């Protein structure tokens, strides 16, 4: 019911030049509704098919109290191009890991690892039960609404998310031949199943503090569950991220089966036990960067990009090696008439 | 050579006039990439900002590291830089390094997804995957993290071997050869890896934990003899192996059903467990799965570039002014 409004936003709103964090595709500003004064985030997309249908689905999503509201979209030129603004709730709060590392140190505990997780849950479960993949549940895109302790916790760009369908995952047999079959190809398998994935991520990171991935030269996961962070902690726990991260997208856990788990579903009384996650987040800063980074660079390999273009047949495709190696099949062919 | 500055990815970039309409693209992770527009040499390119260059030393070496490479790639199926830039004008106001290269279609990860590639897509793909490495290898180098995500491929079946960063965190490594859980030939088990899942649809070794990776490598191509058992290092792995049933390799001809012989035969040649007793590049080549595009006189090598001072230990402003020098000595190709 998204009505994206004609005029120039200056007519409604106030911007100003008050800056809100760079975004991806441009700067965030702060505005503020002439009418009521309330203050407003307003992050800017090019206006394009991708563009509108990214903010229908947010529209959609909005309803969500755990992901962010759209209040308002205009349509405008600016700066020579057309421009879809976007008017949206204002999060003081900072990222969700950052206020972690941001404590008396209160200790972290599980209960607390429980909640965040059933909220980024919530976000979700609303998502896939209109048939929506965000594609990029990852620690930036999850927001606080404040440095208040009532702080919301609320899911962010849309940028990744796609439309998608709603079709059962067939659960596969014991038995199986040693062979390798053909695969038939269902790109699709690997939107929601994403999402799955990344809360197994963001799980894990949460309980520990560091991620589930391995190092290079030999606090990394190794999808193992080092002691000593990891020997407080039940082993429900544990299956709920095995089950996560399944390498098989359709396998893996579905959004309904993490929402009825004890571990969420009964989160009000879990455990109180305490977490080093925040001591260990704390220890650094450039080691936290490197975790964002990867993180982003695995989902590139979880979810697919529907962008990117197709390999013509061969007999169709041209380029230089391929005209290299034919041009000698043909002087080869002329040699051997040609004595 | 004027710049403009422009809010892109969460930073502010300035770059060159010359490229025009940069828009984001791609994962965003190492640093941001951008497709954009050359008009110098009229051409569709993509443009890198470096990520946190110069924070650390351990940062500061790898990309001096990586810039080195990068100037000393040149080669058809490999990254290769059109173009490196920064909009500091002296040491002192050094903070960003830029990298310009040709922008490719999709990758191998995604294409997987997608298509069903054909025995000869399969060939031409595989193709020059070999022809770069030789190159890669010829000049003494070791990929390491070779996968279908770091295999760039354009529309007409054009194929660029891309991220040399290993030559901090990992997500998977199902390509990665078991001895670096080692020879160039490391990079052949990835091509091996990664063949398979062209000819398949599906990740060949799709290991979840570490020991898991292990048992499904050994699944397919046995497990090792008391010869080979002797050569490995550890005691506690050496004893992991040895608490396995034991059992040969299989006919990967039973595995891969309705492949092309040919390629099975390769595929054998590339997954053998005794790295001193897998395929090069060079040889790979020659297989006659490749007929239709092996050619020696244009499957060239390359000419090595030496330790300098790699081997030597320094501060990050020394790193930083290692770095500049390559940057303002760069050298463009030819138009
Ligand atoms: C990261 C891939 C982006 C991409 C590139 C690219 O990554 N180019 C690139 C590589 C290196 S690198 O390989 O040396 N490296 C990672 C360190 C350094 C600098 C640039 C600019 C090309 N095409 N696409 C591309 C791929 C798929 C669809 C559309 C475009």
């Amino acid at each position: 019911g998204l009505q994206i409004k004609k005029n120039a936003i200056i007519d409604d709103y106030k911007v100003t030049s008050q800056v809100l964090g760079l975004g991806i595709n441009g700067k965030v500003l702060q505005i503020f509704n002439k009418r009521t004064q309330e203050k407003f985030a307003l992050k800017m997309l090019q206006d394009c098919p991708k563009a509108r249908r990214e903010v229908e689905l947010h529209w959609r999503a909005s309803q969500c109290p755990h992901i962010v509201r759209i209040v308002d979209v205009y349509e405008n030129l600016y700066a020579g191009r057309k421009c879809l603004l976007i008017v949206m709730e204002c999060l003081d709060g900072g990222e969700l890991f950052s206020r972690i590392q941001d404590r008396g140190d209160q200790a972290f505990t599980e209960r607390e690892a429980s909640e965040i997780m059933k909220s980024i849950g919530e976000a979700i479960q609303y998502l896939h039960s209109i048939n929506i993949a965000h594609r990029d549940v990852k620690p930036e895109n999850l927001l606080y609404t404040s440095k208040r302790p009532n702080a919301i916790l609320k899911l962010t760009d849309f940028g990744f998310a796609k439309e998608t369908t709603s079709h059962n995952s067939l659960t596969t047999p014991c038995y199986t031949p040693y062979y390798v079959a053909p695969e038939v190809l269902g790109p699709e398998k690997y939107d929601k199943s994403c999402d799955m994935w990344s809360l197994g991520v963001i799980m894990y990171i949460l309980l520990c503090g560091y991620p589930p991935f391995y190092s290079n030269h030999g606090r990394m996961g190794q999808y193992e569950f080092p002691n000593p962070e990891w020997s407080e902690v039940s082993e429900e726990v544990k299956m709920l991220i095995r089950n996560l991260l399944k390498t098989e997208p359709t396998q893996r856990m579905t959004i309904t089966e993490f929402m009825n788990h004890p571990w969420i579903m009964q989160s009000t009384k879990v455990p109180q036990t305490p977490l080093h996650t925040s001591r260990v987040l704390k220890e650094d800063k450039e080691r936290w960067e490197d975790v964002k980074e990867e993180m982003t660079s695995a989902l590139a390999t979880m979810r697919v990009d529907y962008e990117q273009i197709k390999i013509k047949k061969i007999e169709d495709a041209s380029n230089p090696l391929l005209l290299k190696r034919r041009k000698k099949a043909r002087a080869l062919e002329a040699a051997a008439l040609a004595h | 050579p004027t710049f403009y500055r422009q809010e892109l990815n969460k930073t502010i970039w300035e770059v060159p006039e010359r490229y025009q309409n940069l828009s984001p693209v791609g994962s965003g992770a190492y640093g941001s990439v951008c497709a954009a527009f050359d008009t110098k040499t009229g051409h569709r390119v993509a443009v890198k900002k470096l990520s946190r260059p110069f924070q650390s030393i351990i940062h500061a070496k790898r990309t001096y590291r990586e810039l080195r490479l990068l100037k000393h790639m040149k080669h058809e199926n490999v990254i290769g830089l059109l173009d490196v830039f920064t909009p500091a004008r002296s040491l002192e106001e050094f903070n960003d390094v830029y990298l310009v290269t040709h922008l490719m279609g999709a990758d191998l990860n995604n294409i997987v997804k997608c298509q069903k590639l054909t025995d000869d897509h399969v060939q031409f793909l595989i193709y020059q995957i070999l022809r770069g490495l030789k190159y890669i290898h010829s000049a003494d180098i070791i990929h390491r993290d070779l996968k279908p995500s770091n295999l760039a491929v354009n529309e007409d079946c054009e194929l660029k071997i891309l991220d040399f960063g290993l030559a901090g965190y990992v997500a998977t490594r199902w390509y990665r050869a078991p001895e670096i859980m080692y020879n160039q030939t490391v990079d052949i088990w990835s091509v091996g890896c990664i063949m398979a899942e062209l000819l398949t649809g599906r990740t060949l070794f799709p290991g979840t934990d570490h020991i898991d990776q292990l048992k499904l490598i050994l699944r397919l191509v046995g497990t090792p003899g008391a010869e080979l058992l002797k050569k490995i290092s550890s005691e506690s792995a050496r004893n992991y192996i040895q608490s396995l049933a034991q059992m040969p390799k299989m006919n990967f001809a039973n595995v891969f059903i309705g492949a092309n012989p040919l390629a099975v035969d390769l595929l054998e040649k590339m997954l053998v467990l005794d790295s001193d007793k897998r395929i090069t590049a060079a040889q790979a080549l020659a297989h006659a799965y490749f007929a239709q595009y092996h050619d020696p006189d244009d499957e060239p090598v390359a000419d090595p570039y030496d330790q300098s001072f790699e081997s030597r230990d320094l501060l990050i402003d020394e790193w930083k002014s290692l770095t500049y020098d390559e940057v303002i000595s760069f050298v463009p190709p030819p138009l």
